[PDB]
């Protein structure tokens, strides 16, 4: 399986360049990743910055240096020669279509499979706004043509021995790692549903886009939204007879053994009673 | 012997019922007595499958068959249970009760109730084999009365000993599956008053 | 096409094709030579039934005993014999009911084993909404520009 | 939870098999009539035979609370 | 009052009753009083015998945590979560 | 021991011999 | 009929409306649909004695926009019920 | 010595150990012969396959017939019977198993050691054949099963209910209409038999905790 | 022998001779429930607990009262919740509902509410003493 693992320094290195040149509001900052991967698994650790500029009115305006930016990789080659160019990362807040046209220029200098990440200047979402792209030829059922498109894959943040405790040493404020972490994650799971519910509000706007003037309709999106009914809701009521019994067994074994282990603290009164007998010298 | 009053009988199956010594210990008990309690209690605890794999497997029984036939339980209670024949099993109840349970030195105190339980268990196991059976079909040839048959079975309902299907006025008699999600949950109900007995008892002055 | 017919095979066209053209069926040229027709004419009928039982056991959960004998191009005496061979197939096991005339090819399963598909549709909406999020951007070309 | 089909019964086996041993061992160690306190084995001997068994009961109670009940977020 | 509890016991007892046996139970010699009692008790009346149903409805009486408050599993979730708050502290 | 243990109706002796005599006389 | 059978809770057809529309005997219709079943339309299994057609519907069925009025709203309003019931979980 | 010892194991079972006693004496007569009767070793071979019936094995039975040393020129009416009943015991056919016994009874079943077991194997196969009939066939007519076994409704009725409580198969029988109902569905519970151990250790811990305070 | 076994005949002979023992404090008023259980528990010793019952089989044990009033015996216990049954007016067909589906949803929850509060019951006492 292809799983992109991103180092958090990539987000911090680009965050500095967003403040310096004041790059934001539909302005993409192009960058390149680094690592050694001969397998499908992609490991992203070090990253560079490409001085890219674009126009907001014209999405076809792009300028990228080929061998002038690779001097940073030549300087890093003498540092670490094990890692080479495995891909590249962009910003794309509105996801410009310039990356769809040419997949060759970025693949010429990267011998690995084509990979395109997303680093926004905002990245303030509680969810997982960081997304990965794989550019291949995929068959489309929309009825137009089969061409190179983006393939989405899940990614995450890398933690190694260097930066694991380094970030925790900087924060050292709110951690709270215990059995009580269920209330934080399950609430975030509810926020994940509410986060997708906010994405469903964009689906509400998707119909308004059809209501708008001269916009097409994507047939691929309709295929996924068509099965939302027959899948998973009074249809499941027939299976709720044997399903509720499985949830009750969890409560049966839990409540009988939960009141046992808590009865071993009786020694508190026993030790406190012996303290009064030790008061002869007190 | 101590478990005979509590009627556990399970811990005595591999200890009292199963004897290492073929001949008795003298001052404790008797040779005919130690071989008698193995057959009486063994039929109550060990199932019918264990009857042919244990009781007849032990050499102690083979020596009793060719010597002392006065017990009469070797050719009656063992064969009638193995053959699953209730017609022959009924008349051997009193014949064994007279020559075994009455002279018995332990279980003679509580006897008739112990027999009425195992009396139906022979027919209760046979009920699992057949699906639909009438009331008067094979019960008339068993040598028993229909009225007295329902009286003993009618009193076993409050003891939770009947999950099966028994009918009289019609006579459609079927079998059921005692393993289900009802008795599965019954383990928690039985422990309601027994688990909290000592929890709220000693928690007065201490804790 | 017979290999692709394994799903839809009615077996009714087997005796038609068998009798119409059998140059290579009952006898062979470069393989056997057909010294005994029991190696083919008798054997082909036994094999296509196993493929025809694969037809019914999938999309028919229950079948009428009187209707089953008509769809198998067989007889009740032969159908009862082929039921005994269902154990040696090691693939499907039919549950027959004589008084109800119902043959259940499938088997009932507990809801515990089906919990994966019950929770899999939730993972679908997780992937669907995540996938269409980038697909709506392709529809934003006319909206934005 | 989406991966749970046969492991649901495996979770039921972990809250029983390993738990039955913790019930007998807890009474086996406490049955000792020596006491005498002082030092003896008391650095941590009894944890695994007495106190950790209470934690071992909790370890299977934590994974029971981990998914708890109704982790499908209401619906049906 | 002797015959008032017969109909209350009839809900789950009789699925049908003849008009001839009513005189031996409710002591109604005329079908007028029999039908007038069924109108206040909401029973269907058809030809020959009288069909009995006794259908319930949503939100039964008082005593909440039964059919009243929405999503009763919320408190069950609280007993699996908010109850663990008192365990730690 | 519940009431079933201390009951001891002693009716098992008479009811067994009676049912055996009834079946033999129906021949 | 697939568009007709699907409204809310009904996933299942019978032998009535299927045979009357095609004007074909019910014996062949069972095996005639199976030729279209192998095409990826319906994964269901038709019964015999019960005379009920079980339908497992994998078909994409494009050309939407009549349903999207009610279809899309049922993914919000019905989903808002989960949001309203989840506000009591904010204690921790 | 090993032959007469294995004959004692006939009623004592333990056919895995008795098989080694017959195997060591089988190859001994192969290199001796001369004055003694070589057919005695063939009867030992019959006892070798006789132990295979109780152990219910297949591949090891056909390896003897396919071996060059154990086959050779030695064949007789008793060998043809043992060769037939070897595959008939696996196929569990009462008609074919009993057919070869009637003609060869003087040769094969003429021995008391073989006849004593074959009379029990006749009831054993009757239990085995019945087990093979009901496995593919669920919910059928009892009269049709009686036609295959060869008995009437009443005679087989005692044998049908005999095996249900033997834990060989779990099933019920309709005596009125002569029907069958599929029953056995082995489950896994652990909530009753395996949950009983938790009961005994409950109140035993509370008593030990209070005695320390007293 | 009477109340627990649901026998009216042996109950009247017990109250008559022991009436002198019923002259103690509030020992007479408890007999109201002792004679009511004769009807309630009497249903249990009768086969009414079993599913298929007929009235002609019921009249045997209840013959001590009357025939037509037996319909009042079973119907009274149905509303109270002891046992549910359906009565026929012709031959007295008695079909009693046996629920194997219980202890599934909200039925064990009444007991689950007690098992939850037992943990902190003895645990909070450790903080006090």
């Amino acid at each position: 399986h292809e799983k992109v693992t991103i180092a958090p320094l990539v987000l911090l290195s680009a965050l500095d360049h967003y403040e310096r040149t004041q790059t934001k509001e539909n302005k993409r900052c192009v960058g390149v990743i680094l690592g050694d991967a001969n397998s499908s698994t992609i490991r992203v650790t070090n990253s560079f910055a490409l001085p890219f500029e674009e126009d907001e009115k014209n999405s076809d305006v792009w300028f990228l240096d080929h061998n002038y930016i690779e001097n940073m990789n030549e300087m890093c080659k003498k540092i670490n020669a094990k890692e080479k160019l495995i891909g590249w990362y962009h910003s794309g807040p509105k996801l410009r279509a310039s990356d769809l046209k040419i997949n060759e220029l970025f693949k010429k200098y990267t011998q690995n499979n084509p990979l395109l990440l997303i680093v926004d200047v905002k990245q303030q979402g509680v969810g997982l706004p960081t997304d990965a792209y794989v550019a291949i030829e995929q068959v489309k059922d929309d009825g137009t043509s089969t061409e190179k498109t983006f393939l989405h894959l899940p990614c995450t943040i890398e933690a190694e021995e260097a930066e694991e405790i380094g970030v925790e040493h900087l924060l050292r404020d709110v951690r709270d790692q215990a059995a009580g972490g269920l209330s934080i994650r399950l609430t975030n799971q509810l926020k994940s549903l509410k986060g997708l519910q906010s994405k469903l509000k964009d689906v509400v706007e998707y119909l308004d886009k059809v209501i708008n003037k001269e916009l097409p309709i994507n047939h691929t999106i309709l295929g996924k939204l068509q099965d939302v009914f027959n899948l998973l809701n009074n249809l499941q009521k027939a299976l709720t007879v044997k399903t509720n019994d499985e949830l009750m067994v969890i409560y049966i074994s839990n409540l009988v053994r939960s009141i046992i282990a808590f009865d071993d603290l009786i020694e508190n009164k026993i030790q406190n009673k012996k303290i009064q007998e030790q008061r002869v010298k007190d | 012997i101590h478990c005979l009053a509590v009627r556990n009988f399970k811990e005595a199956a591999k200890l009292l019922v199963d004897s290492l010594a073929t001949f008795t210990s003298i001052e404790l008990t008797s040779y005919e007595s130690i071989a008698t309690y193995a057959s009486v209690t063994g039929l109550f605890t060990l199932e019918r499958t264990d009857l042919k794999s244990k009781v007849i497997d032990s050499p102690e029984l083979l020596s009793l068959i060719s010597t002392t036939a006065a017990l009469q339980s070797i050719s009656s209670l063992t064969i009638s249970l193995y053959a699953s024949d209730y017609a022959s099993y009924f008349p051997y109840l009193l014949e064994t009760y007279a020559n075994v349970l009455i002279p018995c030195k332990y279980l003679n105190r509580h006897a008739d109730f112990f027999v009425r339980e195992m009396r139906r268990k022979v027919y209760a196991q046979l009920l699992e084999s057949y699906k639909t059976l009438s009331l008067k079909s094979m019960a008339s040839a068993f040598g028993v009365s229909v009225a007295f048959l329902d009286n003993d079975l009618g009193k076993f309902i409050p003891n939770k000993q009947l999950n099966c299907v028994i009918d009289r006025v019609n006579g459609i008699v079927e079998t059921n599956r005692p393993d289900n999600k009802n008795a599965q949950y019954h383990l928690l109900v039985k422990q309601g008053d027994g688990l909290l007995t000592k929890l709220q008892k000693y928690g007065a002055a201490v804790r | 096409s017979l290999v692709k017919l394994f799903t839809t095979n009615e077996l009714m066209r087997w005796p038609i094709v068998q009798k119409t053209y059998e140059p290579v069926l009952n006898e062979d040229d470069l393989a056997f030579g057909g010294e005994a027709n029991k190696h083919h004419w008798e054997d082909l009928q036994k094999r296509v039934i196993e493929h025809n039982l694969r037809v019914i056991s999938e999309y028919y959960s229950r079948i009428t005993l009187l209707r089953l004998n008509e769809l198998l191009d067989l007889t009740e005496s032969q159908t009862e014999t082929y039921i005994s061979d269902l154990v040696n197939q090691g693939i499907i096991y039919a549950k027959v009911n004589r008084p109800a005339k119902i043959v259940n090819f499938e088997k009932p399963k507990n809801s515990s084993q089906l919990l994966n598909e019950w929770s899999h549709n939730v993972d679908e909406l997780l992937e669907h909404i995540e996938t269409i999020g980038h697909l709506i951007t392709k529809e934003e070309i006319m909206h934005g520009l | 939870e989406e991966k749970e089909e046969s492991n649901l019964a495996a979770t039921k086996s972990m809250v029983k098999i390993a738990e039955q041993y913790s019930k007998r061992i807890e009474e086996e160690k406490e049955l000792t009539e020596e006491e005498l306190k002082t030092r003896y084995v008391g650095r941590q001997d009894p944890k695994k035979h007495l106190s950790e068994t209470a934690d071992e009961t909790l370890e299977n109670n934590i994974v029971s609370v981990l998914t708890a009940g109704v982790n499908s977020v209401a619906i049906k | 009052a002797i015959r008032d509890e017969i109909a209350k016991n009839t809900e789950l007892s009789y699925d049908f009753l003849p008009l001839s046996n009513i005189k031996a139970l409710l002591f109604f010699n005329n079908e007028k009083e029999t039908e007038k009692f069924a109108l206040e008790r909401n029973w269907p009346i058809v030809n020959s015998k009288v069909y009995f149903n006794n259908q319930s409805k949503e939100k039964a009486d008082y005593e909440d945590e039964m059919m009243h408050e929405e999503d009763q599993k919320t408190n069950i979730i609280e007993k699996a979560m908010d109850y663990a708050i008192s365990i730690e502290n | 021991e519940n009431w079933d243990d201390v009951e001891v109706d002693d009716d098992f002796t008479n009811e067994l011999k009676a049912e055996l005599d009834r079946y033999k006389r129906e021949n | 009929l697939i568009e007709t059978v699907f409204v809310k809770n009904i996933r299942m057809l019978s032998f009535e409306d299927i045979s009357k529309a095609t004007h074909l005997p019910k014996d062949n219709v069972e095996h005639l649909v199976m030729r279209a079943i192998s095409l990826g339309l319906l994964k269901g299994s038709i019964d015999q004695v019960n005379e009920l057609v079980t339908i497992s519907w994998v078909q994409p069925r494009i050309i939407s926009g009549d349903q999207i009025t009610k279809m899309k709203d049922r993914l919000v309003e019905w989903n808002d019920q989960v949001e309203k019931l989840g506000k009591k979980m904010e204690a921790r | 010595l090993d032959l007469m010892s294995g004959i004692l194991h006939c009623e004592d079972k333990d056919y895995k150990t008795a098989f080694s006693y017959f195997f060591e004496s089988f190859e001994s007569y192969h290199n001796l012969t001369t004055h003694n009767s070589y057919e005695k070793a063939c009867q030992v071979l019959k006892y070798m396959l006789l132990s295979k019936i109780m152990l219910n094995l297949i591949d090891d039975v056909k390896n003897i017939l396919n071996a060059k040393y154990t086959k050779e020129t030695y064949q007789s009416r008793g060998i043809d019977a043992m060769k037939a009943v070897a595959e008939a015991y696996n196929n569990r056919s009462l008609l074919d198993f009993n057919t070869a016994l009637k003609q060869y009874e003087k040769e094969l079943m003429g021995d008391e050691l073989t006849r004593s077991h074959f009379n029990a194997l006749y009831d054993t196969l009757l239990e085995s054949n019945l087990c093979k009939i009901i496995e593919p066939f669920e919910c059928v007519e009892i009269s049709h099963i009686s036609k295959i076994i060869g008995l009437d409704t009443q005679q087989v009725e005692g044998k049908l209910s005999q095996m249900i409580l033997d834990k060989i198969f779990y099933g019920v029988l309709d005596q009125g209409n002569g029907w069958l109902y599929v029953y056995e569905t082995p489950n896994q519970d652990a909530t009753y038999d395996s949950a009983l151990e938790l009961v005994g250790q409950l109140n035993k811990v509370v008593d030990q905790l209070f005695e320390k305070a007293s | 022998k009477a109340v627990k076994l649901g026998d009216l005949k042996k109950f009247t002979s017990t109250i008559t001779k022991y009436k002198q023992l019923l002259l103690k404090d509030d020992t007479y008023q408890l007999c109201v429930r002792l004679r009511s259980n004769v009807i309630k528990t009497g249903i249990r010793i009768i086969s009414l607990t079993y599913k298929k019952i007929s009235l002609r089989d019921i009249c045997l044990k209840l013959n001590l009262d009357s025939e037509q009033t037996v319909e009042y015996m079973v119907s009274r216990a149905i509303r109270d919740g002891v046992i549910e049954a359906k009565i026929n007016h012709e031959d007295g067909f008695i079909e009693t509902t046996e629920l194997l589906n219980i202890y599934d949803s909200e039925d064990p929850q009444q007991v689950f509410d007690e098992r939850i509060k037992f943990a902190n019951q003895l645990h909070d006492e450790y903080l006090v003493s």
